[PDB]
């Protein structure tokens, strides 16, 4: 669905890392991810 | 009209402060002085 | 040199710090990678009030990262200026705040704070001389309320005589994004009264106010909510960023501002404000400025300064102007608006001016104000505390964290005992 | 009464007494008397003179 | 100072936003917003006729 | 030997300064470089020769908020001010006696008392200490005040004259300075020699009305006292036919102990167009000096009788047209004068005509400087009274003071005795009737 | 330097409005993108009474449009000259007034007359000497007839010594477009007495009059209609506005022209009116302005001059032109047509003469006249509404918005006590 949030995406606050390319707004648990609990 | 207000609200607490300039002669020569302050500072 | 130490509790605090962070490097023009590449000498002159300097030439900002849900921190780290702070300063715990303000005061709330702490401690004893600490949170909600006023409890124990900020959204009264809103912020409100030197409320209704009615956007979102915040959280620490002529720094809008401990809640403003459709049909002078400035369409927060007295008002003008202009106005709005201000603080409007102006701006100005009307908001959060607590309605969990109904009746009593002098000093 | 509890704050408190700091450079450099030895701090002790 | 004391400083004095896509107005300068939806109607009809289409 | 130091205090200080001793190098030749641009000695009164063809200025800013004083360090003169004769500090006074008096003011006093011995050491023949400050300011109420007193202690009964912005009828740029104003009177009503006053509102107009500059900032309104701190110390740097020191003027206008609060007016102040169209003769300056609508301090000076005025011609002044003015001006009845006064105009005749700064003002072959202590000046300590009582009437503003080192009762002691001081202006008034 | 505050009420008055300030733009020089283009420097002299100053040399209109109706708003921003007003005080209301006074005065008015008001006293703030305000309404119908009136009393309220100008539509017997005029006359009527300092009433018969056998047009539109009628607002308005000998302005006129505080409703006439077909055999000079202008046929109101008498008479020349002739085109009317004119005022007509003319005519002048026969307009509204009154007929919903039935009777009392005073005068 192409709405103003995917195309504002990678400006908006609440949007986390984009890693992959067909959805901004996925999830990248990847920076927070407790060093002793993390690949 | 332009109305005026009475003097300013200073302190009531602050109204009976004496003096630091003793700058007259005797204190009936004071008194006589400022009988004609107020006479001469009401109008006309 | 001064230095301000910033902190950010909260979803809220987090995004609405990052867009500050994003302006005042935009300011100083530092890039998102953290290097300088602006125009003038006039830039890095005071630049160690908030970027601490690092190898390289390159300037990361001085601010502490709180959260306790452990995406926030991902975000602003994914951000537009995400590559910028500090990952040391990025605190945070794989928790949750459930916005409650028992689980951010009590809990993991508690048991995080020593961590930021440290972090704190690090920035604050890094320095020379510090002016003081600068936290923006929401009352309404966790983290922001909890961890938010536990933090300033604890930083103003540790350092007692610095000046403290705390920017401060709190909870909106047609809409409501939480149900438990009125309780956190009657929790949060009495750690907020004496503790602080200045806190700014700053509303979602009137952050809506100037979206609609003045700027005329059409899909309004919280990066430019957080951006009008941004606005006054720029326009208050400019006096010892840039040069100016008669200067104010934080405590010298502090002491003309605050002339009760009690007292210090304030209602910010920024206007050079106009949509893009009257952009054109602007005549930008101070009078402009004073008139966008006093009307009550774009001071950020829902109380109407028509239903209370000004106390203090504070005028922060950032551009090269005349003097007389800005002495005579502010002048004119104390004459021509004579019952909407006390009697007993004669001449109660402060003025400062900078020269630097904001990037891409002739000119600027914030607002302040201490006023009466600061009633409203701590009154429709009584009421609404009332209604919930009378029925004993979600606080089943506010005493499994370990409260009990005494800090609920001193919150509203103190809430109370608020709403009193702003009361009376309202009626001489 | 909030007036008169403020006013009553304000006319019943002694001030700090406060720490004695001297600035040496044009710039501000602050630092504390006592510590430093610019001040007479150890003369003033028991066992000056005296085992 | 004629600067600020020019009778004809509002004739050479320019808006804020003088286009819709000016140089100098940045973040700091606060007169470009975000939420100001120049992409509304074409968003629109990239979405209606999406919605059409599925 | 006729050496003046000048410690500047405070923005509006530090803000004068840079115009005044802009004046003073235009007028000596002294390029922003120090280097005069010769191939005498008169700069002497004001700089001091290192020997390598330098001139430094003989001043000592001192400013605890870093800003103002860092421009002046990063400037057209920043070679000219001896890097420690520049003293700034770190934290500022947020607009409060207390933190200017006791706390963050106690500990630039050492130095400031330091530089201020070392620019003392050197002079030949010291005339007084000129302090310019802001009634309404931490360092401008507070610095000046401590620095007053050490000063007494040191030099004694040295001349210590204190050019001021007192604060405004109607205007103000703070809300507590009624307070700072009040206190600092206080502690300077015995250690200051003779202050002069200036009030900002007033040279606002006379700048919208005299000047034509519709909209006048900090540097119009500092040019012009820049102009009057010249024709104070004209005499001690250029030839004239009657010379007038900087200790005559406590002796020629200070009447009473207290009472020590001159007001200063400028003449020829026109502005070019204006100028094209006045004889601007003696006694056209002299008459314009006693116009209600000059002095630069808002306090309509028909509302009192003058005690004390000492006029100082600068320029090309006929020594008999001077005899002739002061004449007309004492026979019309309107300016009047107190009675223990028969002979109150004093008369300073020099020659050198008022320079021109590029930038404003017009070329005058003549002009007065008046400084009256009219009893007109205790309406304006009524009106700052009104203020300090409806704000310490609810001890509203005192915990911040009480907050640095000011015992709250200090607060009712200074009032009481500007109350003293009102009083005071009361009976130098009223005429013996006997 | 003298300011007026322009302001319109209904579709009626927007329109008026909008041909108003085509005319103002054009004798100004002032382009439809709001910047000057002109030929001399008397436009820009005192082009500070009607515009405001704005970036770039760009003039904009200090004019507050109000109407209930979103309709009429459109209509002005797509006219010619309209990206030339600003787009914060197109006051307009997401309702309708439905031709009904009643829903103009005491209904959906009463919040809109708030944001009016606000516009209003801005505009009014960014004025150094106001010299007062002019509002356009038509008084036979809704909006311009209610919210025209509550502005009114409102703005009297707010500022006491300025002039007010009321330019008022008042309804023609001949045709009528609303049914309901009657009752919207006779309550308009009454607040327009007991408030304003000078009333022009225009009626669209002696504007169709003047454009069928004056003009000689064809097919005359509302473009016409409203073109005659801002003919005679800049004819009055001209001397303040532009340099000449003898000057006269809206408080010099309404001095000379009101013997009595109540009787100032006036009849105006703007009269060097050619047709196109008799443009090229006019003799146009002094007599010829002076009895085309005094003859009963180029009124812009139905009054017909020769029923009564001539109280008081203003002139208003504009052009450069000799002055015993001025005096003696007048002294000619005083004598030879004396029993129009009133014996207890002798040498009752005030003279005015601007320097520049309208452009593109070599001559003009304007009449404003105070006469007996304006009695006979308020004897036709009155006996209009006493013939709907008595059946007590489009009523209910006049008394179910918030009024009462007495109303009406107090509004037909003072309705007919001005039928006294102005036929007192008229019968010695
Ligand atoms: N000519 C001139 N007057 C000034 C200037 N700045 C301030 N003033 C006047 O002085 C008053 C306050 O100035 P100061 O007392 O010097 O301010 P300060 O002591 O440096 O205190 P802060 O800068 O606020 O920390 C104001 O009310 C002004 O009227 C200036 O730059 N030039
Ligand atoms: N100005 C601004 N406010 C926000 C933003 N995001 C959230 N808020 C406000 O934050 C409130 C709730 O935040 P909260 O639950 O306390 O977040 P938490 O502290 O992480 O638990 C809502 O009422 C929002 O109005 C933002 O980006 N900008
Ligand atoms: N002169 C002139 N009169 C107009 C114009 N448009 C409408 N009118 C008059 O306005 C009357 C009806 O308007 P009205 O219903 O009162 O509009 P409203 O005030 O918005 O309710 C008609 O009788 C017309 O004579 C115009 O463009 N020019």
């Amino acid at each position: 669905p192409e709405t103003f949030w995917i195309q504002r995406a990678p400006q908006l606050p609440g949007v986390s890392n984009i890693r992959t390319l067909d959805t901004p707004f996925r999830k990248n648990c990847s920076f927070s991810t407790p060093v002793p609990l993390s690949l | 009209p332009p109305v005026r207000l009475d003097a300013l609200w200073h302190m009531p607490h602050f109204q009976k402060v004496g003096p630091h300039l003793d700058t007259f002669p005797t204190e009936a020569d004071r008194q006589r002085a400022f009988k004609a302050h107020r006479e001469e500072c009401a109008v006309r | 040199m001064r230095e301000i130490v910033h902190l950010q509790a909260g979803q809220c605090g987090n995004q609405i710090g990052a867009k500050f962070w994003e302006v005042i490097s935009d300011e100083h023009g530092i890039d998102p990678t953290g290097t300088y590449h602006g125009d003038s000498d006039l830039q890095l002159e005071r630049i160690n009030v908030y970027y601490n300097e690092a190898t390289g030439g390159k300037y990361v900002p001085r601010a502490v990262l709180v959260d306790l849900e452990p995406g926030t921190m991902d975000s602003v780290r994914s951000g537009p200026f995400g590559q910028i702070f500090r990952p040391d300063n990025f605190v945070f715990g794989q928790s949750g705040a459930g916005n409650n303000w028992a689980k951010g005061h009590y809990t993991e709330g508690a048991e995080l704070v020593d961590s930021v702490l440290d972090v704190v401690r690090k920035e604050a004893e890094s320095c020379d001389c510090l002016q003081g600490f600068q936290l923006t949170h929401s009352l309404g909600g966790g983290t922001g309320s909890g961890m938010g006023t536990l933090l300033i409890s604890k930083i103003r124990e540790e350092y007692p005589d610095r000046i403290m900020n705390t920017f401060s959204v709190v909870p909106s009264p047609k809409v409501s994004d939480t149900v438990v809103e009125p309780y956190n912020a009657t929790l949060s409100v009495h750690q907020l009264v004496e503790n602080t030197d200045e806190t700014y409320c700053i509303d979602n209704e009137a952050l809506y106010d100037i979206c609609f009615r003045t700027l005329k956007l059409t899909t309004p979102t919280y990066g430019d909510l957080n951006h009008l915040v941004s606005a006054t959280m720029s326009g208050v620490t400019t006096c010892l960023r840039f040069p100016g002529q008669l200067n104010a720094d934080l405590r010298k809008l502090a002491v003309n501002m605050v002339p009760f401990p009690r007292l210090h809640f304030f209602m910010p403003g920024f206007a050079p404000l106009t949509s893009r459709g009257s952009q054109q049909y602007r005549a930008l002078t101070v009078p402009e400025l004073t008139q966008q400035m006093f009307d009550a369409k774009n001071m950020m927060a829902a109380c109407d300064p028509r239903h209370g007295r000004y106390l203090t008002v504070a005028a922060v003008f950032r551009g090269r102007m005349s003097m007389k202009e800005v002495d005579e106005q502010m002048l004119n709005v104390q004459n021509k608006n004579s019952s909407y201000f006390v009697e007993w603080i004669p001449n109660n409007v402060k003025t400062a001016v900078c020269d630097i102006p904001p990037r891409g701006l002739k000119m600027s100005a914030t607002f302040i104000g201490n006023s009466t009307a600061i009633q409203e908001l701590f009154k429709r959060i009584s009421e609404q505390f009332t209604a919930m607590f009378r029925r004993k309605a979600f606080l089943h969990w506010y005493t499994g964290e370990g409260m009990d109904e005494m800090e609920f009746t001193e919150a509203e009593s103190n809430m109370n005992d608020l709403g009193n002098p702003v009361v009376t000093r309202g009626a001489c | 009464n909030f007036i008169n509890t403020n006013a009553a704050n304000v006319i019943m408190g002694v001030a700090k007494k406060p720490k004695p700091v001297y600035v040496d450079k044009r710039t501000g450099d602050k630092h504390d008397l006592e510590t430093s030895g610019l001040v007479p701090k150890y003369i003033n002790k028991k066992d000056y003179g005296v085992t | 100072e004629f600067d600020l004391s020019d009778p004809l400083a509002l004739k050479k004095d320019l808006p804020a936003r003088q286009s819709d896509n000016d140089a100098r107005n940045t973040v700091s300068g606060m007169q470009k917003f975000m939420g100001e939806d120049l992409n509304f109607h074409q968003r629109r009809k990239f979405q209606e006729e999406q919605n059409r289409e599925w | 030997q006729r050496e003046c130091i000048s410690v500047h205090v405070g923005q509006a200080g530090v803000q004068i300064g840079n115009a005044c001793w802009e004046l003073y190098c235009l007028e000596h030749g002294i390029q922003p470089d120090g280097q005069m641009p010769s191939d005498d000695d008169s700069f002497n009164t004001f700089f001091s020769e290192t020997g390598a063809g330098k001139h430094v200025p003989r001043a000592v800013f001192v400013d605890l908020e870093p800003t103002v004083i860092d421009e002046v360090r990063t400037g057209t003169y920043r070679q000219l001010f001896h890097p420690e004769q520049l003293i700034t500090g770190k934290e500022d006074a947020a607009n409060n006696y207390a933190r200017g008096h006791y706390t963050i003011g106690k500990e630039l006093i050492d130095l400031v008392l330091d530089r201020i011995r070392k620019l003392a050491d050197q002079c030949t023949g010291l005339q007084g200490f000129l302090i310019f400050h802001s009634f309404g300011g931490g360092t401008g109420s507070g610095f000046t005040s401590l620095l007053m007193e050490r000063l007494s202690v040191d030099y004694g009964k040295k001349s210590k004259l204190e050019f001021s912005i007192y604060p405004a009828p109607q205007v103000s740029t703070a809300v507590v300075e009624p307070y700072n104003s009040i206190l600092t009177t206080h502690t300077t009503l015995e250690h200051s020699d003779c202050a002069f006053m200036v009030d900002n509102e007033a040279i606002y107009d006379i700048c919208r009305r005299n000047l034509d500059i519709e909209r006048p900032t900090y540097t119009n309104l500092n040019r012009l006292i820049s102009q009057i701190v010249s024709s104070i110390t004209a005499s001690l740097r250029f030839d004239g036919a009657l010379n007038v020191d900087l200790t005559e003027f406590q002796t020629n206008l200070v009447p009473y102990p207290r009472i020590h609060f001159p007001l200063a007016t400028y003449a020829p102040v026109i502005s070019a167009e204006k100028a094209y169209h006045e004889q601007l003769s003696v006694a056209e300056i002299t008459n314009a000096c006693f116009e209600p609508a000059n002095q630069m301090v808002k306090c309509d000076p028909r509302h009192g009788k003058y005690m004390a005025c000492c006029l100082l011609y600068r320029g090309d002044v006929v020594p008999k047209d001077v005899n002739a003015a002061i004449a007309a001006i004492k026979t019309k009845r309107s300016i009047q004068f107190v009675d223990w006064c028969p002979t109150g105009f004093k008369v300073g005749i020099n020659y050198q005509p008022p320079t021109v700064v590029p930038g404003d003002l017009a070329k005058v072959q003549r002009a007065v400087c008046m400084l009256s202590n009219t009893t007109a000046i205790a309406e304006a300590w009524a009106r700052l009274d009104h203020k300090f009582d409806l704000m310490y009437a609810k001890r509203a503003f005192v915990h911040w003071y009480v907050g640095e080192g000011m015992e709250e009762g200090e607060f009712s002691e200074a009032r009481e005795d500007m109350a003293a001081l009102e009083k005071d202006y009361e009976e130098v008034g009223m005429d013996s009737v006997e």
